[PDB]
Parts: structure tokens; C-alpha cells; sequence
């Protein structure tokens, strides 16, 4: 077993909107290769307290009881929660 | 962005975990759990105009990038008590 | 060439040398006695050493016994051969007929179909059974599940769906008997035989009686099987006698394999063990596999992790329950829990669809009710309540159905509702035209006219 | 007469009515209580496994 | 054949299991249970003339040889929902 | 000479090396000069090399790593026979009096096996205990388990109090009282009211308390076992006393614990029901002799499903309850006779007349308990003369339970009696039958036999 | 601040994950896992961090402190220790927040020993 130093990449790009892609970035649709700009790591870290900006802009569900009682902004994170089925 | 389902994730972790020896904790879950869902989850966030224009070297400015997360929990029976909905 | 160094149960610990160890899924056989054993590799220890399961007794095994080491994974015939005959988990001829002759044998360690290769279609089909195929109707090549506890039947809700649905198939089909009663598979040996359809049925048989090893893998050579049939271009129907074994099997051997047990007492592997069985089991683009399986569920908990992580691998769950079963309703099918991915209004139809909501609506509310009349009685009802009551009796009444298979047990000729009779019927009854009749008259009937006829002689 | 005879047949019923309700919650309470002796038992079994497990 | 209590056999069987380290399950019991009671259970059966011809080497023919078995399972306050009883 | 040495002290466990030809038996016991002191060490479990893991039947502190252990070739050994009589003891056969040295002639080791298929007497008999309640409504098999369920307040040391007598006077035995880890000043208040009620003459006492290692409150109940064996091989009928037996369960469960044996169920012993059938297994009736037993059980957290209750039951021919509702009206002893039961109560084992005399006693107080709720809603005027009947009836009958116990003499002033099988069945048959329907009831309290009855009503 | 001689006001905004963070690494470090799967030195790790909030005689520090509830339950063993650490209490509940009463305190169970 050798040890590439390198930590997971992945493809992406623009050109993977439409694409069934696995963990890895194989495409299993069966639609050709992919067209990405560059590869990027898996495994990152999140911007910092001073790098954010605040949550004041709409994104619509399209349902009545979602989008009136518990609006969902952009850059939100809202956890759906329920039984099965 | 939609994580159709965060518990197979924490499964599959689990799974990993146990075959690997690391102690286990409760429900069998270890204890990183917690810190696999909040890396995860902290990553989608908001960000300023400033770390736009500085990430992309000067070629976008007066933008935000924002992206929005779903996670999606299943619950047996309604147990909010379990570990990993906690 | 090696030699075997633990006996621990149904799992034997073997020493190879250190150039020539077996692959993760090899077959090995030693001579117990004047007995051949078959052992299946599972994992590589160190230093050559690697842990294998027994497909058979393992008593009776001295330590130093030496081992050969077959250059293949455990393979059993397949097609055309395999179409009369009663098999083990080792393909080998169980019925006292001779040597299967078979052209061809596939190892049953195989790969799911890929992604680009799969088919959905939403060709109904259609079911003798009043509730089945109003509540959680289920087309042809996607996965039934029969869910419930011990002796809510499963057993015999599948042998009346074997023989309906048998009556507009035509090609081969498979079963297979995984852990259970060893009677129950010899009188559906004979039964199939003395209706001369033994010729397109294909039998395996692993019973509960077998060790762990032949368990575990009869489930896997049943569904291989079930592919080679498949990719002739057939479309096969699969039923799998219980599929909770599987894992149970697993359960028992994986404290012995040295894996650290996970919730319960399960293995850490439940979810891809699972995974691994049932996604090889589908309909692709030249074939189709029509299946239905028993989900034995422990102590009644439908929140244990077998059951909980076999509810998302499946087309149409159906929930049996022991309290229906207790009042004489069978098909004690709880259909508050049965669902289908089948059940929407673009698919299956718009007053279908409403009939099922409204059933579900109405006996909803009557649940929310018994908690009232529980310590109340039924005197404090709102009037419109004692009405839902009425009509929410009636309606748990008419989802029986006296099946054919049945007949034993009971003594009442069998039935056969066509969908068309059952939305009728459901309609009728939930806006009030049958309010005249008394709820016994709705019990073990058919079509509702059987019911208006019963009303008649009370 | 008839009003008077309807109360004194009205406050029989009532007492009919609270009779059976007090049996019928007695009923519930010597089943709830099953309910909740064997939830103790499981819950106790899970987390001592839990335990003697994680001592690894 | 009547087997007086299967429930204290296996009350037996657990504690066998308990003493040699071996992890257990629902109720504590072992995971192989089931099996136990299984394999012991499916002995009882009937028996068509061709296997008793077989075994005797022909000194008994033409017979059918069978062994009923009731076994006996206690419960606690009357529920059959139990692991063992069910 | 001794033989070994010690590796490791753990709490109250000890690991102790020896010679490999020289490794103790499973339950042998071992000696150790701890300080001054003479330590008493009962092997657990033979490791490897020659290494034994033990409990220690005492206190742990001051134990070195290197000290001397000699090694006994028995278990532990007590004195057993008459010269036990009226002493109180440890685990090890010691007095926890201060009256002096135990005279015995014989020491017994307190580990045997149970007496075998072809010991067991050849017929099933009734144990008299002269209490009408006991005797009618739950009688004891000879060699049988009785479960005192009741709680405190009601009378129960003076139900064993008066059994003690019973069993010696009436018959000839003897009793042993096994206090397994129960309190030390209600141990000694229990001695002093014995002295005090002249009965301590003819029981024999030993004490665990609850300040001591679990180990010695494992095996008290053990010791005052072998005693009564002994007793039952001089021929007698003895009664066995135990003042807890959930306290020997749950010592059990904490030795298991310090072993580190894996727990089973609700968190008990892996060995629960063996260990508990060891300890009932030899309470039994011989061809010679008998052990008869009075067990007080206790029942965690009133779930009657827990594994020590559902463990014991199976062990119990007979339950006896005491009632503060009974003891509140002034009936002694208060048995409350609807939830008491005994399994020997079946018309071919106690006979077909006494058996539907309890069952007519008992249906008829059901029957009273019913009709006392109506009387209390509504009122007597609603009642028919039949009905009127059975009520009178009743209550006579809940009066003649009752009995005046010489014990009692010194509370009441009542000589005391002694009711037999035949008396007390002739008596409540009297009183079903419509016979003394005309005398009064009081007639009926703490007087005895029925013909005592007919006296008091002369008087009356 | 408080040697400076200064009154400090503090604001935490949850003991809990200072314990959870005790959690995670417990078993990795060797030790024995407790109760409900906390670390076994849950009450020492709290009580080394909470004794340190205090009002000496040089200054004072006042602290206010969020204290998370799992489950809504009141009997976990970590807001169980952090009751008996305070001097003032409030409890909010999910039922008054559920029913929309803000801010959901219980007047019941929220008490103070300064009343
Ligand atoms: N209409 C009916 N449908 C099903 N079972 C019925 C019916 N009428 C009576 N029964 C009884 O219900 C029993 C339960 O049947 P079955 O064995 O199929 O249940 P099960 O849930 O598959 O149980 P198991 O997993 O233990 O084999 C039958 O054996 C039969 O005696
Ligand atoms: N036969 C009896 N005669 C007179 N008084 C009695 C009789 N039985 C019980 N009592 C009264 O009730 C008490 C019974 O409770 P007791 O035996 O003292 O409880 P404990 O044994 O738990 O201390 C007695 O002390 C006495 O006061
Ligand atoms: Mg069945």
C-alpha cells in the first residue's frame, strides 16, 4: 500500500447541475463525463464569526402552512422531522 | 442543499466507528456524532461581500453567497427523547 | 493444505500459509469424520489465519484437521434445471429425485444492478384482497412487505396471494423458505404438486432447524436464482417465506466474528447487510422481479432496528397487528400503518385515492374517540361522533375477507373482491347509504351485496 | 309529578354512570401500570447493557 | 413428549450464556435463543413410511412413526407479547 | 504451617496464591492474622497458577500484600444441635452474645446438596399451627414456604412469636430465626421481647446485620439453614424464619457485582435463580423430620412482575397478608382472609368438607365486601331479609376469626388458646349452616373454640 | 475584573455543551463510562468550573447563564447538578411556549432563595 499525501477531492463546477454523481464524483447516469472547474476538498472548515452576514432575504417552499408559519431564509437551517412515511 | 437523511449518516458512522474499536457511547453512538453533524451543518451559512471578493481574488464584488440546508430526521415511533434527533 | 485452529460455535478459526490464504469469500471443505463440511471465509486475521463459517454441524470437529481450499466462491445451479426441484443452501438436491442437470452454475456473491440500468414502472396489479388493494395497492415488479408479529398471518396472507396473483402470471417463479417451519414448506411442497404447478415453481429450502451458516446464505442463492431467471427476459415472481431470519442469523454469528454489538444486540453491519440482500433484488430493464416478503417483527415492536431499517427498502408495507387479530378481524390488517408508494391520485386514480383518504380520515377519528369512551362511555359523544362511531365499526367489519387457503380454519367458502366492488363498497358506506344495516352483516363478507343479503337473515 | 319523578330518575342514572366510569378507571390504571413496570424493566436492561458494554 | 417449562430452560440457557461473556440481547437474553428453542421444537414431527423404512433397513415397513410435543411457557401478568412467549 | 500468600486486596475482595498442588477447593475457607484479628476468607473462584479469588467474611481494612494465609481443608463449619438453643450468632458459628462459648458436640459445614428423590416422605400432610385463620383459610404443608407479605405496624413478630410456641409445646420442634441483613436494634428488641415472652428457650438465633460485607449477609441465611437441618435430623418438625429473603437476592446480587460477573434481567445476578433454589431446595419434608418456612417478602417498587418477586412466587405454597384495616378494627392476628391463599386448599388434599367450609367463607365475606359499599351509598332500607341474613352472618364470622394469643395475655389479659383443625372447621361450619344465628356477636371476639363461644353468650 | 476590583457582569451561553465537550472525549481518554453515559466525573468538571463564579470580598462577579433542557426533561443528570448551583432559577417550558405565551416561564417550578 503506498500514501498518496493528498486528503479527498472532488469535482466540481457548474458543468455537474443535471448530473447523478456518487460520493466520489463518477457520474452513474450515464450521460458522459463531467465538465468541472477544478477539484475541491471534502473534508473544510466554515467561515468565521467576522466572515458571516445576516439572514433578511425569502427562499419559498411553494406550500401554504411552510412558507407562512415557518418562513425559511437564505442562508437558513431548518430541520424537517417526522416519522416514516 | 437537501440531506435527504441524516440518521443513515449517523449509521453508517456508527457502523465505522464500532468496526474500527473506538469506545462506544450512548445508543451505541460515539461520542464524535455531535461533532459529525455540526461540522456538517455549520458549514452552510451566509457570507459578506468582504470574503466574497477576497475569495474570488477581486473578480466578484458586491455579492453574498448564501447557501441553505435541510437535514431530514426520521423519528421511530415519535421518540424526541433518542440521541441523535436530540 | 491448512489446518483448523478454533472451534467456537458455528464460526472455525483456519491457518493457511502465509502465501497461499484463501479470498474474503472463498469456499473451503474438510472431512468431518466420514462426513464432507463446507466453510465459507468471512475475514483475514493475521498471519494467515482467517474465520469461517460453518455451512453445517460443526460437532464433532477436532482441531488439527486439515482443510482444501476451493478456488471459487460457493456456486449452485441455475435456469431451466432448477425449476421442479426442492435445493439447498449449497445447491444440492434436497427432494429424493436425482442430480440436478444443469448447463450452468453462478457463485451467489454478486453485484447490484447499476443505476443507469434500473426500471420503474406503474403497472398495477391487482389482488382478490379487499384491504391489500384498497389501502396500499402495489404494482407489478416492486416489493411487498408483510409486516406483524407471531401468528397474525403472514404465512397464510401470502399463500392466498401466491394463488391470485398467480392467476394473471404467467412465467416461473421462486421461493424461498428462510428459517420457518419445516411442515409449512413440505405441505406447500405438496400442494403445489397435487395442483400439477410444481413445474414453473422453484424451491429452496434453508428451515429453521439448520445451523447459522445455511440460514444466512439460503436467502442469497433463493435471489440468485431469481436473477438468472430474470435476465432470460422473464418476469419472475419471488417469495421469500421471512426475511427477518437473514439478519437473525447474522445477529448470531457476529459476536463470534470479534464485532463489537451495536444497539440491542445487533451487529454494526445490520444496515449494509440488509442493503447488500435487498437492493440485488429488482426490476431492470430486461426483467422484472415481482416480490413478496414476510418481516417477522420482535416482541410486537414495530420500533425495533430490523423492522425500522427494512421499511425503506420497500413499494408497499403491510402492517398486521395482533389487537385486530384478537376481535376476528383476518386479515388483521392495520390500515393506519400500510402504506404505498402507489397510492396517488395520478397513478392510481382519483376515486380510489379519495375513498382510501376518506377510510383513513374516518378511522382515524374513531381511534381518537376511544380514549373518550373508554372512561365516558359511549352516552357523552356529540351526536356526529356516535355517527363516525357507527360507520367507522362497520368499515374495520368490511375489510375481512374469508379466503380460499383459509377454509380450513374457519368453514366459510372463499372469496375474490374486484377493485372496482371494494371502492363501491367503501364509497356506500362512508356517506351513510348502508346506515340501515347492522354491523355484524358486514362481517366476513365479500362484496356488500353479500352483506345486504347476510342483513337479511341477521 | 312528572318533573319531580324525572329528577329523582335522572340523579339514578347519573349514579349508574359514575359507578361504571370509576370501574372503567380503575380498569385503565391496572393496565397503564404494566405498561409502566415493563417500560422501567427495559429501560434499566438497556442502560445497564450500555454500561457493561462501553467498559469494553 | 411434554416439556414442563421451556421459559426456566431458558432461564438456564442465559445464564449459561451469561457466565461465558457472551453479549446478549432483548431481555438479556443470548442471541441465539431463538435457535435453542428452535432446533429443540422442530424434532417433534411425523414421519412418512419411506424414512422409517430407511432407518429400520427395512425390519419396519409400510408405517408411519410420529412425536407430539406440548411444551409449557410461563408469563408474567398474562401478556404474550413477551420475547420468549412470543 | 500455612500454605499461601497474598497478591491483591480489591475492596472486599482477596486473590491468594498457592502451591499448585495445594489449591483450595471451590467453597473452602481460608484464615488470615489480619492485625490482631483472625480473618475468615471463602473462596469464589479457582484462576489460573494457582491464584484463588475470595470474599472476605469480615472487615478488608489493614490487609497487607505479602501476609501468611492458612488453608482450611473445610467450609465453613458451625455448631449445630441443642446447646444452639437461645444464643445469638454470626455467620461463622460465633456468639454475638456475650453469654459465652457455644458447648457443642458437633460443627456442620453449612454447603451440602439437597436431599435426594428417595428422601422425600412418602405422603403430603397439614401443619397445624392452632390459629383459625391460618388453619382454615391458608393452611401450611408439612415442610412447606409460607410469604409473610404483610408490612409494620401490623403484628408480625407476634404471629412468629406465637408460632415459636406452637411448634414447641404443641408439637415438639424447634425453630431457627435467620436474620438476614436487617437492622441491629430491632435484632435486639426482637431478642429482649422473646426473654420478655419466655420463647427464646426454644429458638436458636443468627444474626447478619446490615453493617457487615455482603458475603456474611449472603450466607447467614445458609448457617441458620444447617442448624435446622440438624434439628430435622433428630426427627422434628422445625419452622425456619426468614427475616428477609429480597436482602439475600440482593446481597447475591452484590457479590456478583464485586466478582464483575455480567448482570442479567433488571440488573441481577447472572445465577439468581439457582442461587435462590439452593436456598429453597432444602427446606423440604424428609421421611424423618421436617423444615417448615415463614419468609417475609418484600416486593420493589410494588411490580409484582420484577424478577425477585416472580423468582420467589414460584418457590411459595402459601401466602399469608396482614392488614392495617383489620388491625384497625381490633381483629388479632390481622390476616386479611380474602388475600391470603394457599395451594394445598383443594378438596383432595385437605379433604372435601374443609375445603367447601372455605370456600363458603370465603364467598360469603366477598360477598359482605360488596354489600358494604351498597350499605354505605344507599343505606340499610334497601336490603331484603335474605340479604340482611348473609350481612349478620358475615360479620359474626369476621369476629371469629379472631383468636387471643398468650402473648396477648400480657396486652389483653385473655388466657390464650389453642384451636384445632377439626374445632375451627366444626366452628365456621356451625356458623355457615345457620347454627348460633342467635347468639351476638360479640359473642364470637377472642374467645376460641365455638363451644367457648356458647359460654361467653351464657355469661353474655 | 473581579481583582481589579471591579463588579463584572458574565453571560454564558450554555454549560451544557462545557459538559458535552467533557463527554465526547471521556472514553477516549480511558476512562469508565457512567450513569447515562456521561463521563464518570460529571460533578467534579462542573463544580471546578461554577465555584469560580463567585462574588469575593475584593469584587463581584453576577453571571447569567442558559442552561439547556434535552428532551425537556428536568431529570437529566446535567441540569440536575446546575440546579443546585444557582441562586435564582427561571425555568421555561415548551408547553407555555407551545400554548404562545412568551416568555414561557414556569411560574411553578421558577423560584429564587433572595424571595
Ligand atoms: N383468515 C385468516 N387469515 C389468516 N390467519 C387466519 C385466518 N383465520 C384464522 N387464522 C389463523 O391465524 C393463524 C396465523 O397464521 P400465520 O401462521 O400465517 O401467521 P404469521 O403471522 O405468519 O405467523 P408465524 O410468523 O408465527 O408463522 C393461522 O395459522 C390460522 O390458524
Ligand atoms: N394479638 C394482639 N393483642 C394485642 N395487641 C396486639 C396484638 N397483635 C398486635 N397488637 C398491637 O399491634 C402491634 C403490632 O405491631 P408490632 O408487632 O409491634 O410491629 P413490629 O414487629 O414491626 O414492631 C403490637 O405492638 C400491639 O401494640
Ligand atoms: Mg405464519
Amino acid at each position: 500500500v503506498k500514501a498518496t499525501g493528498r486528503i479527498l477531492e472532488v469535482p466540481v463546477g457548474r458543468g455537474l447541475l443535471g448530473r447523478v454523481v456518487n460520493t466520489l464524483g463518477a457520474p452513474i447516469d450515464g450521460k458522459g463525463p463531467l465538465d468541472h472547474d477544478g477539484f475541491s476538498a471534502v473534508e473544510a472548515i466554515a467561515p468565521g464569526v467576522i466572515e458571516r452576514q445576516s439572514v433578511d432575504q425569502p427562499v419559498q417552499t411553494g406550500y401554504k402552512a411552510v412558507d407562512s408559519m415557518i418562513p425559511i431564509g437564505r442562508g437558513q437551517r431548518e430541520l424537517i422531522i417526522g416519522d416514516r412515511q | 442543499i437537501i440531506y435527504d437523511d441524516l440518521s443513515k449518516q449517523a449509521v453508517a458512522y456508527r457502523q465505522i466507528s464500532l468496526l474500527l474499536r473506538r469506545p462506544p457511547g450512548r445508543e451505541a453512538f460515539p461520542g464524535d456524532v455531535f461533532y459529525l453533524h455540526s461540522r456538517l451543518l455549520e458549514r452552510a451559512a451566509r457570507v459578506n461581500a468582504e470574503y466574497v471578493e477576497a475569495f474570488t481574488k477581486g473578480e466578484v464584488k458586491g455579492k453574498t453567497g448564501s447557501l441553505t440546508a435541510l437535514p431530514i430526521i426520521e423519528t421511530q415511533a415519535g421518540d424526541v427523547s433518542a440521541f441523535v434527533p436530540t | 493444505t491448512g489446518k483448523i485452529v478454533q472451534v467456537i460455535g458455528a464460526v472455525v478459526d483456519v491457518e493457511f500459509p502465509q502465501d497461499a490464504v484463501p479470498r474474503v469469500y472463498d469456499a473451503l471443505e474438510v472431512q468431518n469424520g466420514n462426513e464432507r463440511l463446507v466453510l465459507e471465509v468471512q475475514q483475514q486475521l493475521g498471519g494467515g489465519i482467517v474465520r469461517t463459517i460453518a455451512m453445517g454441524s460443526s460437532d464433532g470437529l477436532r482441531r488439527g484437521l486439515d482443510v482444501k481450499d476451493l478456488e471459487h466462491p460457493i456456486e449452485v445451479p441455475v435456469g431451466k434445471a432448477t425449476l421442479g426441484r426442492i435445493m439447498n443452501v449449497l445447491g444440492e438436491p434436497v427432494d429424493m429425485k436425482g442430480e440436478i442437470g444443469e448447463e450452468e452454475r453462478w457463485a451467489i456473491h454478486r453485484a447490484a444492478p447499476s443505476y443507469e440500468e434500473l426500471s420503474n414502472s406503474q403497472e398495477l396489479l391487482e389482488t382478490g384482497i379487499k384491504v391489500i388493494d384498497l389501502m396500499a395497492p402495489f404494482a407489478k415488479g416492486g416489493k411487498v412487505g408483510l409486516f406483524g408479529g407471531a401468528g397474525v398471518g403472514k404465512t397464510v396472507n401470502m399463500m392466498e396471494l401466491i394463488r391470485n396473483i398467480a392467476i394473471e402470471h404467467s412465467g416461473y417463479s421462486v421461493f424461498a423458505g428462510v428459517g420457518e417451519r419445516t411442515r409449512e414448506g413440505n405441505d406447500f411442497y405438496h400442494e403445489m404438486t397435487d395442483s400439477n404447478v410444481i413445474d414453473k415453481v422453484s424451491l429452496v429450502y434453508g428451515q429453521m432447524n439448520e445451523p447459522p451458516g445455511n440460514r444466512l446464505r439460503v436467502a442469497l442463492t433463493g435471489l440468485t436464482m431469481a436473477e438468472k431467471f430474470r435476465d432470460e427476459g422473464r418476469d419472475v415472481l419471488l417469495f421469500v417465506d421471512n426475511i427477518y431470519r437473514y439478519t437473525l442469523a447474522g445477529t448470531e454469528v457476529s459476536a463470534l466474528l470479534g464485532r463489537m454489538p451495536s444497539a440491542v444486540g445487533y451487529q454494526p453491519t445490520l444496515a449494509e447487510e440488509m442493503g447488500v440482500l435487498q437492493e440485488r433484488i429488482t426490476s431492470t430493464k430486461t426483467g422484472s422481479i415481482t416480490s413478496v416478503q414476510a418481516v417477522y417483527v420482535p416482541a410486537d415492536d414495530l420500533t425495533d432496528p430490523s423492522p425500522a431499517t427494512t421499511f425503506a427498502h420497500l413499494d408497499a408495507t403491510v402492517v398486521l397487528s395482533r389487537q385486530i387479530a384478537s376481535l376476528g378481524i383476518y386479515p388483521a390488517v392495520d390500515p393506519l400503518d400500510s402504506t404505498s408508494r402507489q397510492l396517488d391520485p395520478l397513478v392510481v386514480g382519483q376515486e380510489h385515492y379519495d375513498t382510501a383518504r376518506g377510510v383513513q380520515s374516518i378511522l382515524q377519528r374513531y381511534q381518537e374517540l376511544k380514549d373518550i369512551i373508554a372512561i365516558l362511555g359511549m352516552d357523552e359523544l356529540s351526536e356526529e361522533d356516535k355517527l363516525v362511531v357507527a360507520r367507522a365499526r362497520k368499515i374495520q367489519r368490511f375489510l375481512s375477507q374469508p379466503f380460499f387457503v383459509a377454509e380450513v380454519f374457519t368453514g366459510s367458502p372463499g372469496k375474490y373482491v374486484s377493485l372496482k366492488d371494494t371502492i363501491r363498497g367503501f364509497k356506500g358506506i362512508m356517506e351513510g347509504e348502508y346506515d340501515h344495516l347492522p354491523e355484524q352483516a358486514f362481517y366476513m363478507v365479500g362484496s356488500i351485496e353479500e352483506a345486504v343479503e347476510k342483513a337479511k337473515k341477521l | 309529578q312528572g318533573v319531580v319523578e324525572n329528577l329523582a330518575s335522572e340523579q339514578a342514572a347519573r349514579m349508574v354512570a359514575m359507578k361504571a366510569a370509576t370501574d372503567n378507571g380503575g380498569s385503565l390504571i391496572k393496565e397503564l401500570q404494566l405498561v409502566y413496570n415493563k417500560a422501567r424493566q427495559a429501560s434499566i436492561t438497556q442502560e445497564l447493557t450500555e454500561i457493561v458494554s462501553g467498559a469494553a
